[PDB]
C-alpha cells in the first residue's frame, strides 16, 4: 500500500519500448550522482561515478533476448531503488568500486611467466 | 647525551610501586565497579542476557546497568549471531564509543561464527570486525557464563596498569 | 555580604571546576565517525503556555497582599478570573490532534 | 546417513504462541530435506505493520510493534 | 537613566541597521521594551512607592503578549505549517 | 537564448568524445553529426540540465534529438 | 630466508610462512603496514608496551597472524626472546619527544643496537630500521643527529640494514602533521613560517615498506621516501584553509620566547611539542641524492591536495 | 503538497529482541507512510538445512523464533 | 566570614553527599520493589557504586563534528549549576528556624526551576539532527506546560500566607498541619512534581533507541555526570519544595517538646538538640516523600505526548481555576482573609 521511490515493475513487449524505459532508468541514475556523492561521502569525484555507471551499462549493450533484458532492468531500477536513499551504507556502497592499485602490490601483469 | 644507563628491566610486573599501584588501582576499582554496556543483542543470546537482568542472577547487585546509547557505554557485548548485513553498523557503533572500550563477544556465533559460519549471509566472527578482549562460548551460554565472562573481564580490568605505564614499566 | 553570595559564586567555580577535571585526562584521539516538519499543537502550546504564566505575574502582587483589599479585591479578581476563564472555554474547544487517516463509508454495489 | 524419509511434500501449522507457524518440507526420498520453507507470524505480521501503523505517532508505534509479536528471529 | 537610555538607543538602531535575520530585529525590538523599563524603574525609585511601577508591571503583563502575538504572526509569515512553495 | 549557446557549446566542448569542435556546427544533430552515443545523448543532456542548475521532465528528454531544440527548451525559463 | 612466487595474492588466508616482527606498531604507521602484512598471510610478532592500545591491531587477520609479545627496550631478554622465531623484522621505533625516562639517545641508538645486536645473534634475514628525513649528524636538532647516529649504529654491524628514510608523512591521525592541522586550537609556531618540504601519504609509506621487505636485491641499499612532486612549504595550511573554517591562526611568534611551551612540555601528563621538532622547523629536507625510492621500487605515492580532500572530511563546516 | 521527511527507527535497541531497522516516514509525526525493514537477520537457515539431515535440522530449528523454542521443534517435528 | 562558609561547605556537602548516594537508595529500593537486590557489591559494603561511578565516567570525553562544543560543553553545566545547586540558595527550610537565606523565598525558587527549563531545551537544540530537535520542542513543550501547574497551585496555597519571605509560611504552618490536612491537592503537586523536573514514570524524551540509537545527544563524560547529577538534584530540590509547603517541615513532636524539652533541657544549653530533631522531621518528610518517586518509576509506563498535553491543557488547569476560584471564596465565606 506504499513505494519508496515509485518502484514499477511491469515489463512491456517491445524492444524499443523497454530501450527508452531503460534509456530515462539511466537519466535518473546518472542524475542521482550528485545526491550519491552527497550521501556516501566517496573520496573520487562525480565523473568518476559518471564513467563507472557508463561501463556498468556497456556491459550489457549486447544482450540480445527482451525477456533478459527485462529482469536486467528490473536490477537495473531496484539497484537504484537502493541507492536513492540510505539503505546502502559506503561499506555496502564500494563494492562496485575497485578504486584503489596500492592495496594489491606487485601482482600478476598478465603473463604465463608470472603466473610462476 | 650520546650515552646510556638503561639496564635490563623486569617485565611488567613489580610490587616496589610508591602510590602508582594505590592511585592506579581506585581509578581501576571505579572503572570496574560500575561497567556498563549497551546492548546490540541480536538473537537468542540477548535472551539470555536479558535474563542477566533478570532477578535470579542480577546484573545490578554488580553494577551493570545498561544504556542504549554507544557514547555513554564502556564494553559492547555483541550478543546474538552477526548477519553480513549488520557487520557496517556494527563497527560504526563501534566506533563512536569513548576510548576505554572493550568487546564481549557473548555467544558461539558471534566468535568464530558458531552455528551457522556457512552461510553466504553470516560473518565467521566478530573478529574479522571489532578487537575482543573476552570470548564468552556457546550457544546460549549460560546467564552463569555471562557472569563469569564478565567477572574474567574485570579480573583483566585488575591488571590494566595503566598510570604505572604511564610511567613505564 | 557572606550570605549566600558565597553560594551563587562558589557554584560556578564548583562546575568548572568538575567540568574541567577530565578535559586533560580523558583520552580523545578523535579518530572518526563521531528542511523540517510541523504540528499546530507543537506550537499553540507554548504560545498559549505565555499568557497564562503571566496572568499568574498578574495575580501574584494580589495573593501577596489579599489583606488590605478585603470584600472588593475578592470582587476584582473574581471578574479577573472570569473574563480569563471565558477564554480557557474558548481554547478547550479545539486544542487536540487530529488523526489524518483513519475513514469508514459503507460499500456500494451496482 | 540420518535416516530414509519417503518422498513427497508436506506443510503442517500450529499454533505457536506468536501466531500460525507453518513448515513447508519438500523432501527429496533421501537423506536429506529437499527444501525446507519456514512460516513465520512474525514475517508476516511484520509485513502487514504498514497497513496497521498508519495514522498514529511514534510512541503508538513502540506499543504497537510489542502487541504482534516482533521478535526478528522468526523473520527469516 | 544612562543605563536605559543606552540600552535602548542600541536596541533602536540595531533595528535600523539589521540587514540579516528578521528575528534579531524582533528581538531588539523586544529588548526596547526593557531598556525603556530601566529608564521606568530608577525613576520610580528615585521618586517614591507605586506610581510609575504600575505602569511597569502593566509594560511586563503587556510586553508577553507582544511577544506572543509576535511569534504567532511570524509563524504565518510564509504558507503555514509546511508545503510545497517555489 | 543568446549566448545560452555559447554555454551550451562550451559544456559539449569540454565533454570528451569530440575531437572536432569545429564540426560543432551549433545548430546541428548529436548523433549524426559527431556520433554520439544513445546513452551519451541523454549522458549529455543530463550533463546540460545540471550546467544550467534546471530539471527537465521526461518527454522533454525523449525529444531532444539537435542542441537548437536544447537551446528552445532552455528558453523555458 | 627463500620463497615461492611473489608477493601479491588474491585471498586472505592463503597464507605466505613468512614470520615478520614490527618493533613499535601500536601507534601511526605501524598500522598500516601490518594491516597490509595480515592481510596477506603472514606471521606478525607484534610487540607492545601498553595493553590497552595494541588491541586494535587484531583484526587485520583472523588467527596466529597477530600476537603480542612483552617487550622493553631496556629489558635485553625480552626482545631476544622477540625474534627468536622472526624471519623478518623491522622496526620503525623512536618517539618525537623525550620521555620522563628516556633520552633521545638510547630510543633509536643503543635501543637500535640492542635489537639489531639480537638481529646478529640470530642471524635475522632482512632487517628494515626505518629513520627520519634529513637524518644529519649536525647538531641543530638533536632528533636528526641522533637518527643519524642510529643509522651509523646499524650499519656498524649487520650488513643486512635497509634502511628507510620517509618524509614527513600524511594520512589519518596525523601526528604532528594533520592533527595540529584538524584540532589545531592556535597553530603558532614556525618562526621561518614557511619553508617546509615533502609530504608523503602514510598508505604509501606502508606500501613502500611492503613491496621492501619482501624481495630480495635490495639487502644494505638505503632508501628515501620523496614527496610525489610539491615537496611544499606551511602554505598547504592554506589548502588545509581551503575548508571553509580557516582557523590555522599562525602567529609566526619569536624563537627563543618559543622555548618556553616547549619546556613546559616536559612537566605534563600527555606529550605536545618538544624542541627538536620546534629545530626541525628551521630545517627543511635534505635530499639525499642518492637513495632509491618509489620509482625503483615501482611505486607512485599519490599526490597531497585531492588526497586531502577525503583525509580532512569530517572537519567541515556545513 | 506533501513534503515528508524519515528517520531510522532502531538500529540496535529500539525494541529489545529485535534488530528493528524501521525505515519511517513522517509529516506531522503521523506515520502516513510505513515501510518495515526487517532482515538485518538473515541467518540464512533456509538454506543451511538443504544440506543437513533431520536429526542435524532441529537445532537449527528452533534458532528460529528464540522464545518458543520446542514449540518449533514440535512443528518441525510433526 | 568564617563560620559562613564552613556553613556553606557543610552544607554544599551534604547535599551533594546526599545526591551522590541518592541514586544508589532510588537503586535499591526500585531492586527491593523488583524483588532483587540492587548494587550489593562495591568496594567495602554496597554503599558506595555511585560514589566510584562518578569518578568512572570521568575519562570518557567525546565531541561530536555535527555541534559546537562552546554550547554542549556549558548547557549540562547550565542546568548543574543554576537548577541542581542554586535552587539551594533560597535554603528551602534549611530546616531550623535559621537559614542560609535572607528573605523573599518562594518566588525565587520559581525563578530558577523556571530557569532550567531552556538549560533542557538548548540541550536538545545541539547536533542540527531534524529528528532530534523536534524531541527537544517537545520536551520542552511538556515541560514548560507542567511548570505552568506547578506554578499556579503553589502560588494559590501562599493565599493562606500571604507572606512572600521563606519562613513565614513554615511557621503559620505548624498550627494546623496545614500542608495536606486542610487541602489534598498535594497530589496533583505530586503529579505535577514528576513532570516538571522529569524523572517520571513519563520518560518520554528519553526514547532511547527510538530515534537513531540516541536520546537526548549522547552528552557522554563529564556533560553525562552533570545532566545526571542536576536531574537527581532538582527531583531532590522539588521535593524538599513539596515539604517546603505542600507538605510541611516543622513535626508536631516540636511542637509538643515544650511538653518535651522543659521536662529534658534546664535552660538553652547552645541550642544543642532542636534543630537536629528538626532536620530530623524534615528529612524524614523529605525522603519519604520521595520513596514515592521510586515507586511511580516501577510502576506505570510511559506516557504519550498527545495524552500529555490533554492531561494538561483539558483536565488538571481548569479543575485548578475551580479550586482558586473556591479558595478565595471560602476563606472570604467562612471568616475572613489572612493578613502579613
Ligand atoms: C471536595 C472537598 C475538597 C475541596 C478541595 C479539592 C481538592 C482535591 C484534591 C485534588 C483533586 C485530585 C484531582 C486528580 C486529577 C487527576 C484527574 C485524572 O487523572 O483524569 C484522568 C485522565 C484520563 O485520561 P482520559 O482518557 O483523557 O479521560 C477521559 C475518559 N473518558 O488523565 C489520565 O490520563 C490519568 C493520568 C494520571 C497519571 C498519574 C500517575 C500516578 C500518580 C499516582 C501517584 C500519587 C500517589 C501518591 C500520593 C498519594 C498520597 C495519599
Ligand atoms: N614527524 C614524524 O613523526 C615522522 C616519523 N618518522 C619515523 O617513523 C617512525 C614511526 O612513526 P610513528 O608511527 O608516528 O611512531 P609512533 O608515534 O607510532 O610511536 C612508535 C611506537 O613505538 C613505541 N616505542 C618503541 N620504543 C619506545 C621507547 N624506548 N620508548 C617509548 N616508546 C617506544 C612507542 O610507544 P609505546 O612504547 O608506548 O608503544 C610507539 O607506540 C618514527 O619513529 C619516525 O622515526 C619519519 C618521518 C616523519
Ligand atoms: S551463538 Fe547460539 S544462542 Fe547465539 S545466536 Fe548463535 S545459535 Fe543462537
Amino acid at each position: 500500500i506504499a513505494t519508496a521511490f515509485a518502484e514499477t515493475v511491469k515489463f512491456s513487449g517491445s524492444k524499443q519500448e523497454l530501450q527508452k524505459r531503460t534509456l530515462a532508468l539511466y537519466r535518473q541514475f546518472l542524475r542521482g550522482a550528485p545526491t550519491f556523492a552527497d550521501l556516501y561521502e566517496v573520496q573520487f569525484s562525480i565523473p568518476t561515478i559518471r564513467t563507472k555507471i557508463r561501463q556498468e551499462f556497456e556491459r550489457h549493450r549486447f544482450v540480445d533476448d527482451l525477456s533478459i533484458q527485462n529482469v536486467l532492468y528490473a536490477k537495473g531500477h531496484m539497484e537504484y531503488q537502493e541507492c536513492i536513499n540510505f539503505w546502502k551504507q559506503q561499506a555496502q556502497f564500494l563494492k562496485y568500486f575497485p578504486e584503489e592499485d596500492d592495496i594489491q602490490g606487485r601482482h600478476q601483469p598478465s603473463n604465463f611467466v608470472d603466473k610462476f | 647525551p650520546t650515552d646510556f644507563p638503561l639496564p635490563s628491566q623486569q617485565k611488567p610486573n613489580s610490587a616496589v610501586d610508591y602510590t602508582l599501584t594505590t592511585l592506579d588501582a581506585v581509578a581501576n576499582w571505579a572503572r570496574q565497579g560500575s561497567f556498563w554496556p549497551v546492548t546490540f543483542g541480536l538473537a537468542c543470546c540477548a535472551v539470555e542476557m536479558m535474563h542477566v537482568s533478570a532477578p535470579r542472577y542480577d546484573q545490578d547487585r554488580l553494577g551493570i546497568i545498561f544504556r542504549a546509547s554507544p557514547r555513554q557505554s564502556d564494553i559492547m557485548i555483541v550478543a546474538g549471531t552477526l548477519t553480513n548485513k549488520m557487520a557496517p553498523v556494527l563497527r560504526q557503533v563501534y566506533d563512536q564509543m569513548p576510548e576505554p572500550r572493550w568487546v564481549i563477544s557473548m555467544g558461539s556465533c558471534a566468535n568464530g561464527g558458531g552455528y551457522y559460519h556457512f552461510s553466504y549471509s553470516v560473518v565467521r566472527g566478530c573478529d574479522r570486525i571489532v578487537p575482543v578482549d573476552v570470548y564468552v562460548p556457546g550457544c546460549p551460554p549460560t546467564s552463569e557464563a555471562l557472569m563469569y565472562g564478565v567477572f574474567q573481564l574485570q579480573r583483566k580490568m585488575r591488571n590494566t596498569k595503566i598510570t604505572r605505564m604511564w610511567y613505564r614499566k | 555580604m557572606n550570605t549566600f553570595i558565597i553560594f551563587i559564586i562558589l557554584i560556578p567555580i564548583v562546575g568548572f571546576a568538575l567540568l574541567a577535571v577530565n578535559i586533560l585526562l580523558a583520552v580523545y584521539k578523535p579518530y572518526n565517525e563521531k528542511r523540517l516538519a510541523f504540528n499546530a499543537a507543537f506550537i499553540l502550546v507554548a504560545i498559549l503556555f505565555l499568557p497564562f504564566d503571566l496572568e499568574i505575574s498578574t495575580l501574584l502582587p494580589y495573593v501577596m497582599s489579599i489583606y488590605l483589599v478585603s470584600n472588593y479585591g475578592f470582587t476584582i479578581v473574581l471578574l479577573f478570573l472570569l473574563i480569563l476563564i471565558i477564554g480557557f472555554v474558548y481554547e478547550i474547544n479545539t486544542n487536540a490532534l487530529k488523526i489524518n487517516k483513519h475513514n469508514k463509508p459503507n460499500t456500494d454495489s451496482l | 546417513k540420518g535416516y530414509s524419509v519417503p518422498p513427497g511434500e508436506t506443510y503442517t501449522a500450529i499454533e505457536a504462541p506468536k501466531g500460525e507457524m507453518g513448515v513447508y518440507v519438500v523432501s527429496d526420498g533421501s537423506e536429506r530435506p529437499y527444501k525446507c520453507k519456514i512460516r513465520a507470524p512474525g514475517f508476516a505480521h511484520l509485513g502487514a505493520f504498514d497497513h496497521i501503523a498508519r495514522g498514529h505517532f511514534l510512541p503508538d508505534a513502540v506499543a504497537i510493534i510489542g502487541t504482534m509479536d516482533l521478535v526478528f528471529g522468526e523473520v527469516d | 537613566m544612562f543605563i536605559g537610555t543606552i540600552i535602548l538607543v542600541l536596541s533602536f538602531l540595531g533595528f535600523v541597521f539589521n540587514r540579516r535575520n528578521i528575528i534579531l530585529a524582533f528581538i531588539c525590538l523586544e529588548t526596547m521594551l526593557l531598556g525603556i523599563n530601566l529608564i521606568l524603574l530608577r525613576n520610580s525609585v528615585l521618586f517614591d512607592d507605586i506610581s510609575g511601577s504600575l505602569f511597569a508591571i502593566v509594560i511586563i503583563i503587556l510586553a508577553g503578549v507582544e511577544s506572543a502575538i509576535g511569534l504567532s504572526l511570524l509563524v504565518s509569515y510564509y504558507r503555514l505549517r509546511g508545503v510545497i512553495n517555489s | 537564448r543568446p549566448d545560452a549557446e555559447k554555454r551550451i557549446a562550451a559544456v559539449l566542448e569540454s565533454f570528451d568524445k569530440i575531437s572536432n569542435p569545429a564540426a560543432i556546427t551549433p545548430t546541428a544533430s548529436f548523433a549524426k553529426d559527431l556520433n554520439l552515443d544513445s546513452l551519451d545523448t541523454v549522458e549529455v543532456v543530463v550533463a546540460i540540465e545540471e550546467e544550467f542548475g534546471i530539471e527537465i521532465p521526461d518527454k522533454e528528454a525523449d525529444e531532444i534529438k539537435s542542441v537548437n531544440q536544447a537551446v528552445e527548451y532552455i528558453l523555458a525559463q | 630466508g627463500k620463497t615461492l612466487i611473489a608477493k601479491g595474492t588474491g585471498g586472505r588466508s592463503s597464507r605466505t610462512g613468512y614470520t615478520a616482527t614490527v618493533f613499535g606498531a601500536n601507534g601511526f604507521l605501524g598500522s598500516y603496514l601490518t594491516a597490509k602484512l595480515a592481510k596477506h598471510g603472514t606471521t606478525v610478532v607484534v610487540p607492545y608496551r601498553e595493553e590497552m592500545a595494541k588491541r586494535h591491531l587484531k583484526v587485520t587477520g583472523d588467527l596466529g597472524v597477530v600476537n603480542f609479545l612483552e617487550m622493553d627496550l631496556r629489558n635485553l631478554e625480552s626482545i631476544d626472546e622477540a625474534v627468536r622465531h622472526s624471519d623478518i623484522v623491522v622496526n620503525l621505533i623512536g618517539r618525537e619527544y623525550e620521555t620522563k625516562n628516556f633520552n633521545y639517545y638510547d630510543v633509536h641508538v643503543e635501543g637500535a643496537r640492542r635489537i639489531a645486536e639480537a638481529v646478529k645473534k640470530h642471524n635475522i634475514a632482512r632487517y628494515i630500521h626505518v629513520s627520519a628525513f634529513n637524518a644529519e649528524i649536525d647538531s641543530p636538532s638533536e632528533f636528526n643527529h641522533t637518527k643519524g647516529l642510529g643509522e651509523q649504529v646499524t650499519k656498524d654491524i649487520v650488513p643486512w640494514a635497509t634502511i628507510v628514510r620517509p618524509a614527513p608523512m600524511f594520512g589519518r591521525e596525523d601526528k604532528w602533521f594533520l592533527d595540529r592541522m584538524a584540532r589545531s586550537p592556535c597553530l603558532v609556531s614556525a618562526n621561518k613560517f614557511q619553508e617546509t618540504s615533502n609530504p608523503v601519504h602514510v598508505i604509501d609509506v606502508a606500501a613502500a615498506l611492503e613491496r621492501i621487505c619482501f624481495d630480495d636485491s635490495t639487502v644494505a641499499q638505503t632508501f628515501e621516501l620523496y614527496g610525489p612532486q610539491k615537496f611544499t612549504q606551511k602554505q598547504i595550511i592554506d589548502m588545509v584553509s581551503e575548508t571553509l573554517r580557516k582557523e590555522v591562526r599562525h602567529i609566526e611568534l619569536p624563537k627563543a620566547l618559543y622555548q618556553a611551551y616547549t619546556k613546559a612540555t616536559q612537566a605534563i601528563w600527555w606529550p605536545t611539542y618538544s624542541p627538536d621538532q620546534v629545530e626541525r622547523q628551521f630545517l627543511s629536507q635534505k635530499i639525499d641524492p642518492s637513495a632509491k625510492t618509489f620509482n625503483d621500487l615501482d611505486l607512485t605515492p599519490m599526490e597531497l591536495p585531492d588526497l586531502m580532500f577525503k583525509l580532512i572530511r569530517p572537519y567541515r563546516v556545513n | 503538497r506533501i513534503r515528508a521527511f524519515t528517520i531510522n527507527f532502531g538500529p540496535q535497541h529500539p525494541a529489545a529482541h529485535g534488530v528493528l531497522r524501521l525505515i519511517l516516514e513522517l509529516s506531522g509525526e503521523e506515520i502516513i507512510r510505513s515501510d518495515p525493514h526487517v532482515g538485518l537477520l538473515h541467518r540464512g537457515t533456509e538454506k543451511l538445512i538443504e544440506y543437513k539431515t533431520y536429526m542435524q535440522a532441529l537445532p537449527y530449528f528452533d534458532r528460529l523464533d528464540y522464545v518458543s523454542m520446542m514449540t518449533n521443534e514440535q512443528v518441525f517435528s510433526l | 566570614m568564617i563560620i559562613n562558609i564552613v556553613e556553606i561547605l557543610i552544607f554544599l556537602v551534604c547535599v551533594l553527599f546526599s545526591v551522590a548516594y541518592l541514586t544508589v537508595a532510588e537503586r535499591k529500593t526500585l531492586a527491593y520493589m523488583q524483588r532483587r537486590l540492587g548494587p550489593n557489591f562495591v568496594g567495602y559494603y554496597g554503599l558506595l557504586q555511585a560514589f566510584a561511578d562518578a569518578v568512572k565516567l570521568l575519562l570518557k570525553e567525546i565531541v561530536l563534528p555535527k555541534e559546537s562544543n562552546y554550547i554542549i560543553l556549558v548547557i549540562s553545566p547550565l542546568i548543574t549549576l543554576i537548577t541542581a545547586l542554586i535552587g539551594w540558595v533560597v535554603i528551602p527550610l534549611g530546616p531550623g528556624i535559621t537559614l542560609g537565606e535572607l528573605n523573599l523565598g518562594i518566588l525565587f525558587s520559581l525563578a530558577i526551576g523556571s530557569l532550567g527549563v531552556f538549560g533542557s531545551l538548548l540541550s536538545g537544540w545541539s547536533s542540527n539532527s531534524k529528528y532530534s530537535l523536534l524531541g527537544s520542542i517537545r520536551s520542552t513543550a511538556q515541560l514548560i506546560s507542567y511548570e505552568l501547574i506547578l506554578t499556579s497551585i503553589f502560588i494559590i496555597i501562599i493565599m493562606f500566607v500571604s507572606s512572600l519571605n521563606i519562613t513565614t509560611i513554615i511557621e503559620t504552618q505548624r498550627v494546623v498541619w496545614y500542608c495536606i490536612p486542610l487541602l489534598p491537592l498535594l497530589l496533583i503537586f505530586f503529579i505535577a512534581s514528576v513532570a516538571e523536573t522529569a524523572r517520571p514514570p513519563f520518560d518520554l524524551t528519553e526514547s532511547e533507541s527510538e530515534l537513531v540509537a540516541g536520546y537526548f545527544t549522547e552528552y557522554s563524560g563529564s556533560p553525562f555526570v552533570f545532566f545526571f547529577l542536576a536531574e537527581y538534584s532538582n527531583i531532590i530540590l522539588i521535593s524538599a519544595f513539596n515539604g517546603y509547603l505542600l507538605l510541611g517541615g516543622y513535626l508536631s513532636f516540636n511542637y509538643s517538646y515544650l511538653f518535651n524539652i522543659l521536662f529534658n533541657d534546664y535552660s538553652y544549653v547552645s541550642f544543642l538538640f532542636e534543630g537536629l530533631i528538626n532536620s530530623s522531621a524534615y528529612a524524614i518528610k523529605l525522603v519519604f516523600l520521595m520513596f514515592s518517586f521510586i515507586w511511580v518509576r516501577a510502576a506505570f509506563p510511559r506516557f504519550t505526548y498527545d495524552n500529555l498535553i490533554n492531561f494538561c491543557w483539558i483536565i488538571l488547569l481548569p479543575l485548578l481555576f475551580g479550586i482558586f476560584l473556591i479558595i478565595p471564596s471560602t476563606l472570604y465565606i467562612f471568616d475572613s482573609f489572612p493578613t502579613l
